[PDB]
């Protein structure tokens, strides 16, 4: 799941 | 197929300041394609599946009248 | 559920709001969803056949429950 893949 | 479920997790795109699209709004809509591709995987699978029930379903019916 | 959400017509159509702070390229963006589309076009044919073994077999169920 790439929406949640920074901070 | 080109792709896998695991290419586009792993994809990077180059950022910019000069109207490049909003991220969350790509990221959360490759989401929703990383899940089809889960499927598309499966996909053939599940047809053989269903033709086989399909095949059950309709001997039983023809059996009862 | 095993049938697509989207379609190759969906991801065409997907048009993405815009920002002045750190964004996408939108080259990128549109050139790797072509090959999406692409990967799309080839299933379609096959998940039109899931979502119809789906619907036919649920109304077997239906018939069969009756008998």
């Amino acid at each position: 799941n790439r929406l949640f893949r920074k901070r | 197929l080109k792709l896998s479920a695991k290419d586009i997790y792993e994809k990077d795109f180059e950022k910019t300041m000069a109207r490049g699209y909003r991220r969350e709004e790509v990221d959360a809509f490759l989401d929703d394609i990383i899940a089809d591709y889960q499927k598309m995987a499966d996909m053939n699978n599940e047809v053989v599946k269903l033709s086989e029930e399909n095949h059950k379903l309709k001997k039983e019916l023809e059996e009862l009248r």
